[PDB]
This record gives structure tokens, C-alpha cells and sequence, in this order.
């Protein structure tokens, strides 16, 4: 059975990153803004039938459901011609006002309030579906009401239903700037504790580095967040591109996450994708790009005296290649030797060669995704853990989770939830060493 | 002898001492090419399209052979590729006998998991091809033309005595007549022997994956 | 599927066990008696062993080719496979 | 003489086949059983039995 | 008579146990012997040898040894056009039998 996705959109910045993906979606399937077939949407390959269901009217309609705190986003989406795509029991209004004024405690507490006017959807547009591969949340870790909720939500999925992938597109805030809600890191930190705890597989959506390349290789002085929204919309739609293609490989999300994935602590993804742009190359230029530190979306602090390794490198090539560009471009990037592996399980560069939509408007021969299980990331969780243990050092802004009584009563889950980040990011330490079997 | 499987060598044979001097083995190897064209036309196509230096050997003669040779081969060939026949069948046998598809060998084994765990003598191939109907009509090769749908076929085919059915299950594909005259029938062997072989790797694949 | 012996053969056998259950019942207007509990018991007898025969034949070849029509009667009968259910057989139930 | 040493080299190799596939037999139970079928008894009783027998040596 | 001797003493043989009055022995004697009795109406059916000799080829065929199935099929026509101090005709049902009850025991 074809395993569908469903896609949870929460907070402000959440649910845009949401639009623009189910935009873009609609966009590569070539359907119109009202969910109807088009002449030139159904005559191709694309299978549109995992993360859209069919109709009895050839509507596609997508597996996605809109929950907020603050009903004012919902309707501004509402506004967009792209209403028609979604039925109204996929969509959720919000009953709360000023969403959770961006505090995970908020958030959490009125996710649990609204525990089953959620469950209800959720099992709902479940049992519509045959089989489901798993779940798909976008979310901003810097807005603390989705922050709150997507913990809450996440808690919930897991304990009722511990059969399905568990994935989620974790905004992470700005580390170029600090916000005036300075308890944000702790909020991530609770979050990310929930996702060590919870989720398995993280592709991390820094913006500091989406600002740099909106600057640099946008080209605009001051980027926006729908432009920045519009552009990670396109390079994350560009992942999903290979489970579009039915004839080469099962390629199976739970399985292309499992070959990389070495532990469901250890669930952490780079990105980085090419072209990017506001012209002619082969194979080896693909990846030989990708190796440069230039077109990552994901960035680490100032370290360079400690090692690290690329625990998993894989790259999705979506336009038409040959068989020999491939095996030569392994070949070379591995005696050019560009990368490092774990010695005692050392690994390989896995590809994933794809063909582009018809109904995709080229104007390129080649689109390169790399998703890399890399040690870096540390660095930008020291930077989170630093960003709190100064906060906690300071201990400021503990109102906002002593509004909340359940953190008014005990800030032991900062505590743990900094205790657990430590420990994974000794375990990144340790896997940066061959010891790791020890450990 | 006469055939409409083997006709491609079958009652018609080269005859060697029969060959006059101003006679060239090209020159046979052509017409005879022509002449066994023909006849598949107009007796395995059961198609009825009409054909159209001094010395002794001419040289008019070769230009004949080779604007007739071309002629015939050109027309059987669009016969060929429009009617009965396609190149489909071989795009279909790749998409399908070469395990293309995915999602279809995906779920397909995804049933098979119930079934072929029981003994190989416990089976039934009167569930089996309700299984596989059941599983086109829920896969992509549903949205494929019907033609090539027909062309497949599961079958039991013995591989162990009595151990699990993951040995015996196979696929057939059988394809006859006109319609795919080539393979022999020793071709399509070595295709369901590396059908087989793919087929263990993808199980124990999806084996990993499950774990 | 009279051009087939075995099957017309069967038919004709299951006819016949129908026409004697028949006949049998329209024996005792009321509860059957003694003797019609051991003719019901000699009927269900050679109606197990019928069913058997049946089963064995409409799987006469489960693992190679065989006419289309016959598996769909096959699979007719097994709408829930009630026959493996029932062991390939009918009326292997208890007196 | 050279017939039944051919003989012999056949049911061995039939034998050690059948023993790599699911059970086989060893050579004076596989003369047993070739003197059975010559006899006319059923093949598959004997096979039955055989089973059995191997089933209750092993435990 | 010698059919009973003669599953005695195979019994004796497979069973490792020479011992007539064991009660198990009796039983599977007797067993044997119903057996016998039972399958009196079902016969060996060339055609049906011929088919699983087909199946075991096949399966050969999988295991990827062309040799082994060449001889096999050699020394198997040659059994069958073979001569034998009580079987001195060839591809007799006698063979059959013989080829039968050989596919059974694999």
C-alpha cells in the first residue's frame, strides 16, 4: 500500500514553512490551485497519491492539517486561492488568542488542553488512510507556543502510536541575533530534549545561515521571511523527489532515513542543495560543490581544532545523467578522498539518481540535496547549551514558566532536558572516535 | 517442418552447394532475411502487403536487393512496433520483471509475508493471483496499458520440497505467437532466474529494514 | 465444465446427495427418527467423502496452469477460504 | 557388473540430493526401500514410516 | 511372507533395533503392512514420474549445476533402458515405481 505522510503545521513561522511547502507540492504535481486534476498533471509519472489523496472528483486532496493558537495565520491562508486545495476538516481554527505569546510552557499547556479537539483530526485523517509511513511536523523551536504544542503533540503520537516515522521540520532560530524572548533557548532546549526523546530523524533548519545565503546568494539586503519561507520551501520539497519516482528503487522514507541512522538519539540530518540562484555541469562538479562548505543550510560555531567526521553522506540528483558519471564521480571524490568515515564502520557516499517532472519548469540539467549525519551540529547545540547555561547562570525570565505552573513548581525540566543534550553531545564526541563501540 | 514460435530459423535453411557463382553470401544472407519476412508477415502477422551492367550479374541487381531488403524490413518492422507487438512490452518487462515498479514489489512482498512463510506444500496459487490482481489494481501498473497487464501471470514454480513458500513463489509473464515471437522460450529462463535471484536480495533487504 | 469427466462426475455425485438429503428429510415430517438419524449419518458420511473429492479436485492443480473459470469457481467457494477453514472439506463436523 | 555399478553411482547421487533438499537416506535403508517398491509397496507409506522413524531417533 | 520378512528386517535396519517381540516393533510392522493393504488402489503413473523428474530438473536448473542435472537425466534414461538379473526389461512400470518412490524419499 502506498504509505501517506501527514504534515503538521504549528506556530507562526511553522505554518508558513507549511504553506510553502503544500504549495510547492502543488506546484511539482501540476494540479490546480483548487485541488483538480489538470491535463497536465495526471498524464506523467509523479505519484500523487503519498503525501496527496485521491478523490472521487480527482482531488488530490493534501494529507496535511493546519492547528494554530492564533486564528489570525489561518486566516490569512484561508485568503490564499490555495483554500480550495485543503477541505475544512483538514483545517483547525484556533480557539486561543495571541497564540501562546511564543512560551513553551504556554504552548505545551494548551496543547494538552486541546489534547483531543487534536486527536480527533488526527485519528480522523488517520483511519482515512490505509497504511501510513509516518508523520511529518513543521514547527519553529524559536516560537514557544508551537514549541509547547509540537512537545506536547509529539508526546501524545508517540505513546498512542508507536508505529510510525516520526520526523519534523524544526525551525531553528537566528543565532546571528538575539530575540526578545531571551527563555527561547530554553524553550528549543525543551524541545530538543522532546526530539532526543521523541523524534528519529532531524533535517535541522538553521536561519542564520538561510539569511546568508538569502544575502549572498539571493542577493538581497535585507531578506524576508516569505522569501526565505519561498526558498527552503523549494530546496525541502526537493527531498521528497526520489519517493516521487517509482522505477528504481523501493525508496521508502523509513528505509532511506535507516540507512544513515545509526541511533534514534543519533536522528540528526545536515542540508545543502544546489544550484542556487536568484549553469553548465556533469557528476563530479555536484558533489565536488556540495563538499565545499558553501552551500550548506546548516551552520556550526567557531570550532576547528576538533575533528569531524561525515557519519553518513548521501546526495539526491534529480535530471538526466549516466551511469557512468556516477560510478566515476564515487570513485574520484573518494581518491580525491574529500570526506571521512568512522573507522570502525567506515561507510560510503551513497546517490540517489532521479528524473525531473515534466510539469517542473527546467532550467538547469542537475539538482543536487546532500543529507549528511555530521558532528558539526554539536557546535550549534554547545551554542544552544552555552546560550542556556548563561541564561541559567543568569536565571532571567523564569515568569514566563512560573505563568505556567507545572515549570512554577519545578524548572527540573530545563535541568534534564540540558542533562540529556549533554549527553548526546558526548555521544557525538565519542562517535567522532573509534571508542564508540565501547561507549 | 513448419512453427510460429521457432520461425526464425525453422523451414528456413541456407543451402550451401546451391549457390551460383555470380551469388554472394551478403547477398543471401539478405534476401533471405526478406524472403523470412515475408512469410512471418503473411503467414505469423497474417498481414497481405503487396511487393513491388549487361554482363550476367548486373549491378542493378544488388540495388533491387537492397532497396527491396529495406523496403520489407522497414514496413514489417512498423508492423511489428504498431500491431501485436510493441516495445512496451519490454519497457513493461523492465518496469515490471525488472523490479522497477517498487511500491508494487514492495506491497507485493508486503502479502507475501503472510503466505510464504507456510510451508511450500500448504500453498495455493488460486489465493496467489487474487494476491497479485488484487495488488496491481492497488499499485501505479493499474494506470499501464491493459495489454501488458494481461501479459503477466504469477505462478508456483517448484523450488523446494517443502520449505517456505518464499522459495516456490514466482512470476511467469508468459507472452506467445506473434506477439513477442523472440525468446525462445530459453531467454525468458534466465529472467526468471534472475527474477529469483533479485527477488532473494529484495527480501532480505526488506528483512534489514524491518529490523 | 461438462467436457470435464471428473467434474461432471462430481456434480453428478453432489446432485444425487442432494436429492437423498431431500428425500431423507421429507422422510420424517416431524424430528427424524432413529433410522433417519443413521441415514443422515450415512449421507454426511459419503457427503464428507464427496466434499474431499470436490476439494481435491478443484485443487487437481493449484501450482501450474489451469482454466481460468474453474479458479474464479475456487475462489467463488473461498470467499473466506471457508473450505481450508473447513479442512478442504464439508460436513466434517460432528453428528 | 559396469550397469550396476552405473546403478549404484545413480541412486547415490540421488540420495545425497535428497539428503541436501530435506531428509535423504543412508545406503541400507535406501536398499530397503528399492527392495519395498520392487515389491509393490506404496512409496509413500514408506516415506511416511521413514519420517517418522528419523523423527523419533532424533528425539 | 518374504514382503513381511523383508519389511522386518528394514525396519530392524532404520530403526537400530533387532529386537521382534518390542511392542513398537510390532506396531510398525503391523502399520507397514496396513499401509500396503491400503494403498493397493492408487498406482505409478509414468507420465506423473516423468513430471516431478521435470520438477527436480527445474529446481537443478535453479541451483545453477547443468552437470549434475545432465547426469542425472543420463543415468536416469539409462535405469530406465537398463538390464537387471530380475528386471530384464527396460522402462517397465517396475522402473517407474522404483523412479517414484526415489522422488518421494527426496
Amino acid at each position: 500500500m502506498p504509505r501517506e505522510i501527514i504534515t503538521l503545521q504549528l506556530g507562526q513561522c511553522g505554518n508558513q514553512i507549511g504553506f510553502e511547502f503544500w504549495k510547492q507540492l502543488c506546484a511539482e504535481h501540476g494540479i490546480s490551485p483548487e485541488g483538480i486534476v489538470e491535463e497536465f498533471a495526471t498524464e506523467g509519472t509523479d505519484r500523487k497519491d503519498v503525501f496527496f489523496y485521491q478523490a472521487d472528483d480527482e482531488h488530490y486532496i493534501p494529507r496535511a492539517v493546519l492547528l494554530d493558537l492564533e486564528p489570525r495565520v489561518i486566516h490569512s491562508i484561508l485568503n490564499s486561492p490555495y483554500a480550495k486545495l485543503y477541505n475544512p476538516e483538514n483545517i483547525y481554527l484556533s480557539e486561543h488568542g495571541g497564540g501562546a505569546g511564543n512560551n513553551w510552557a504556554s504552548g505545551f499547556s494548551q496543547g494538552e488542553k486541546i489534547h483531543e479537539d487534536i486527536f480527533d483530526i488526527i485519528d480522523r485523517e488517520a483511519d482515512g488512510s490505509d497504511s501510513l509511513e509516518g508523520f511529518v511536523l513543521c514547527h519553529s523551536i524559536a516560537g514557544g507556543t508551537g514549541s509547547g504544542l509540537g512537545s506536547y503533540l509529539l508526546e501524545r503520537l508517540n505513546d498512542r502510536y508507536p508505529k510510525k516515522l516520526v520526523q519534523t521540520y524544526s525551525v531553528f532560530p537566528n543565532q546571528d541575533e538575539m530575540s526578545d524572548v531571551v527563555v527561547q533557548p530554553y524553550n528549543s532546549l525543551l524541545t530538543l530534549k522532546r526530539l532526543t526523546q521523541n523524534a528519529d530523524c532531524v533535517v535541522v533548519l538553521d536561519n542564520t545561515a538561510l539569511n546568508r545565503i538569502a544575502t549572498d546568494r539571493l542577493h538581497i539586503q535585507n531578506p524576508s521571511f516569505s522569501q526565505i519561507n519561498q526558498l527552503v520551501s523549494t530546496i525541502m520539497s526537493a527531498s521528497t523527489t526520489t519517493l516521487r519516482y517509482p522505477g528504481y528503487m523501493n525508496n521508502d522514507l523509513i528505509g532511506l532515513i535507516a540507512s544513515l541512522i545509526p541511533t534514534p538519539r543519533l536522528h540528526f540530518l545536515m542540508t545543502g542543495y544546489t544550484p542556487l540562484t536568484t549553469r553548465k555541469t556533469t557528476v563530479l562538479d555536484v558533489m565536488r560543490r556540495l563538499l565545499q562548505p558553501k552551500n550548506v543550510m546548516v551552520s556550526t560555531g567557531r570550532d576547528r581544532q576538533t575533528n569531524h567526521c561525515y557519519i553518513a553522506i548521501l546526495n539526491i540528483i534529480q535530471g538526466e545523467v549516466d551511469p557512468t558519471q556516477v560510478h566515476k564521480s564515487l570513485q574520484r571524490i573518494r581518491e580525491r578522498k574529500l570526506a571521512n568515515f568512522i573507522p570502525w564502520g567506515p561507510a560510503s557516499i551513497q546517490v540517489a539518481l532521479s528524473r525531473k517532472s515534466p510539469y517542473l519548469p527546467s532550467a538547469h540539467r542537475v539538482s543536487g540535496l546532500m543529507m549528511a549525519n555530521h558532528t558539526s551540529i554539536s557546535s550549534l547545540f554547545e551554542s544552544s547549551c552555552q546560550q542556556y547555561d548563561k541564561l541559567r547562570k543568569r536565571e532571567a525570565f523564569l515568569e514566563q514558566f512560573r505563568k505556567e505552573d507545572i515549570f512554577k513548581e519545578n524548572f527540573d525540566e530545563l535541568d534534564r532536558s540540558r542533562e540529556v543534550v549533554q549527553e548526546l553531545i558526548d555521544e557525538y564526541h565519542a562517535a567522532t572516535r573509534p571508542d564508540y563501540i565501547s561507549w | 517442418a513448419v512453427k510460429a514460435d521457432r520461425l526464425w530459423h525453422d523451414k528456413y535453411a541456407l543451402r550451401k552447394p546451391m549457390i551460383p557463382s555470380f551469388m554472394t553470401m551478403d547477398q543471401c544472407r539478405k534476401v533471405l532475411l526478406i524472403g523470412k519476412s515475408i512469410n512471418f508477415l503473411h503467414q505469423v502477422c497474417h498481414d497481405q502487403t503487396p511487393t513491388t551492367l549487361f554482363t550476367d550479374l548486373e549491378n542493378a541487381f544488388q540495388g533491387k536487393i537492397d532497396a527491396a531488403y529495406f523496403e520489407t524490413s522497414k514496413y514489417l518492422l512498423d508492423v511489428l512496433n504498431k500491431k501485436y507487438s510493441l516495445l512496451d512490452h519490454m519497457q513493461a518487462m523492465r518496469r515490471y520483471l525488472l523490479l522497477g515498479q517498487g511500491d508494487f514489489i514492495r506491497h507485493l512482498m508486503d502479502l507475501l509475508k503472510p503466505e510464504l512463510v507456510r510451508p511450500a506444500t500448504t500453498l495455493y496459487q488460486h489465493n496467489l493471483t487474487g494476491i497479485l490482481e488484487t495488488a496491481v489494481r492497488a499499485t501505479n501498473a493499474q494506470f499501464d496499458s491493459p495489454e501488458i497487464l494481461k501479459r503477466l501471470d504469477v505462478r508456483l514454480l517448484e523450488v523446494s520440497p517443502g520449505d517456505t513458500g518464499w522459495d516456490v513463489f514466482s512470476l511467469d509473464y508468459h507472452v506467445d505467437g506473434p506477439i513477442a515471437t523472440v525468446f525462445t522460450r530459453e531467454c525468458m529462463s534466465h529472467y526468471l532466474r534472475a527474477f529469483n535471484f533479485l527477488w532473494r536480495a529484495k527480501r532480505v533487504e526488506y528483512i534489514l529494514t524491518d529490523i | 465444465f461438462i467436457l470435464l469427466k471428473p467434474v461432471f462426475h462430481c456434480l453428478n455425485e453432489i446432485l444425487d446427495l442432494c436429492h437423498s438429503f431431500c428425500s431423507l428429510v421429507s422422510q420424517n415430517l416431524g424430528p427424524l427418527d432413529e433410522r433417519g438419524a443413521a441415514q443422515l449419518s450415512i449421507l454426511v458420511k459419503g457427503f464428507s467423502r464427496q466434499s474431499s473429492l470436490l476439494f481435491k479436485i478443484l485443487s487437481s492443480v493449484r501450482n501450474h496452469q489451469i482454466n481460468s473459470d474453474l479458479a474464479q469457481l475456487l475462489l467463488r467457494l473461498d470467499y473466506n477460504k471457508y473450505y481450508t477453514q473447513a479442512g478442504g472439506t464439508l460436513g466434517s463436523f460432528g453428528m | 557388473a559396469a550397469n550396476l555399478n552405473a546403478v549404484r553411482e545413480t541412486m547415490d547421487v540421488l540420495l545425497e540430493i535428497s539428503r541436501i533438499l530435506n531428509t535423504g537416506l543412508d545406503m541400507e535403508t535406501l536398499s530397503i526401500c528399492v527392495r519395498l517398491c520392487e515389491q509393490g509397496i506404496n512409496p509413500e507409506a514408506l516415506s511416511s514410516v521413514i519420517k517418522e522413524l528419523r523423527k523419533a531417533t532424533e528425539a | 511372507p518374504q514382503q513381511e520378512r523383508d519389511v522386518r528386517e528394514l525396519i530392524r535396519l532404520v530403526s537400530g533395533v533387532q529386537d521382534e517381540a518390542d511392542p513398537n516393533f510390532q506396531l510398525a510392522l503391523h502399520f507397514a503392512w496396513s499401509n500396503f493393504r491400503f494403498h493397493r488402489f492408487l498406482d505409478v503413473n509414468s507420465h506423473k514420474v516423468e513430471k516431478t523428474i521435470e520438477g527436480i530438473y527445474e529446481k537443478f536448473i535453479i541451483h545453477s549445476d547443468l552437470s549434475k542435472a545432465a547426469s542425472w537425466k543420463r543415468l536416469t534414461d539409462e535405469f530406465l533402458n537398463a538390464s537387471l538379473p530380475s528386471i530384464k526389461e527396460i522402462k517397465t512400470d517396475a522402473h517407474y515405481s522404483i523412479l517414484s518412490l526415489l522422488l518421494c524419499l527426496s
